């Protein structure tokens, strides 16, 4: 299921903003 | 009873007041008693702190400066101060008191014990589409609101969004928030939140706010991302390729909408056309919104938040403590001059 790919991916928690 | 032209216009004359004289150096460290950090990173921290004179608490962010040059920060922390001293919005957190020392930077918001959305949907898992319609209302207005004082957001996601003890939306970190008339260019925001035409290094414009509000909606309404994967650069192939899926819950009305703000053709997105904002608000899965009731706070929360008593920090989740150094020695004194 998609919930279970989200789930398992490394991007569950707290995300950080992006820079160059 | 005004218009919404009307409401604009004044909240423009008080805004663009506020802009040109900006207050400066309202409070020093040493009014305040620290308690707990309530989130971290390079870009900064932010710390639960109280107010001896009132006892009020607040929410206190600390920038190192020393950080902020090495990241090439100096004119986005700038606006992010100028431009939060000066806004009034009911969904919009406010800024009580700002200052600087040797080493650091200071702004003193009021304090949300609710915690972030994030942590609340993350748990819950999805959000009803009545639930997440009542946040999604809160945003439109808010972005309503900047864009008409020429303002771009730049980094909606649930991180920022905090929980009132009534159960609305507040607004939080204005780090990449920026006045601008014209098209910008830089790249900022947060991956699975970035419209293809930042990722592609366009020159961009407000359009990519109304993205970033159709990419919170799928998340809020499906429990995860449009557009997600392990790592940032499968993030972005994956937003610029044109193809998102839907889950089979989501209404007709709400697979609608998203089409058109998660839409590649700028000619195309809603927010951006000649109707502007209004193609949003007079969306179909919007028909049950009153607009003026999410303004005054008079429609009944989904979801309200428990309150444990001031100062309570369960709703966010724990740090690492570290000092606040002060230098005996002031550092970066020209690049921060204004703030
Ligand atoms: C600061 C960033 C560069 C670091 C980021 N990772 C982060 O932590 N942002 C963050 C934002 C808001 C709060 C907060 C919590 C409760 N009430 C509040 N009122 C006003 C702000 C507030 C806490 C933390």
């Amino acid at each position: 299921t998609t919930y279970a790919d989200f789930i398992a991916s490394g991007r569950t928690g707290r995300r950080n903003a992006i820079h160059d | 009873q005004e218009s919404v032209k009307e409401f604009l216009a004044k909240a423009k004359e008080d805004f663009l007041k506020k802009w040109e004289n900006p207050a400066q150096n309202t409070a020093h460290l040493d009014q305040f008693e620290r308690i707990k950090t309530l989130g971290t990173g390079s870009f900064g921290r932010v710390m639960l702190v109280k107010h001896m004179e009132t006892g009020n608490h607040y929410a206190m962010k600390i920038l190192d400066k020393q950080k902020v040059v090495k990241l090439k920060q100096i004119e986005h922390t700038l606006n992010e101060k100028r431009i939060l001293q000066a806004v009034n919005f009911p969904f919009l957190v406010k800024l009580e008191f700002s200052f600087k020392d040797n080493s650091n930077l200071y702004m003193v918001m009021e304090y949300v014990p609710g915690g972030e959305m994030f942590s609340h949907l993350r748990r819950i898992g999805r959000f009803s589409e009545p639930h997440a319609r009542f946040y999604a209302a809160q945003i439109v207005l808010t972005f309503e609101y900047l864009h008409s004082l020429d303002l771009i957001y730049r980094d909606l996601k649930p991180e920022n969004l905090l929980i009132d003890q009534q159960g609305y939306i507040q607004v939080t970190d204005f780090g990449f928030a920026k006045r601008v008339k014209g098209r910008t260019w830089t790249l900022c925001g947060t991956p699975e939140y970035l419209a293809p035409e930042i990722i592609l290094s366009k020159g961009y414009n407000k359009a990519v706010d109304w993205w970033a509000l159709g990419v919170l909606i799928y998340e809020m309404a499906a429990g995860y991302p449009p557009f997600f994967a392990d790592q940032p650069i499968q993030i972005y192939e994956k937003i610029v390729s044109g193809k998102v899926r839907f889950p089979s819950h989501f209404s007709s009305d709400l697979k609608d909408l998203l089409r058109n703000l998660l839409q590649v053709d700028l000619t195309k997105r809603f927010g951006n056309l000649k109707n502007g904002v209004n193609d949003i608000k007079n969306h179909k899965w919007f028909a049950t919104t009153d607009w003026i009731a999410i303004y005054q706070r008079k429609v009944e929360a989904p979801f309200i938040p428990k309150f444990k008593g001031p100062g309570d920090t369960s709703n966010f989740d724990d740090y690492e403590e570290e000092e606040i150094r002060v230098s005996i020695n002031e550092k970066c004194g020209k690049e921060f001059s204004e703030f």
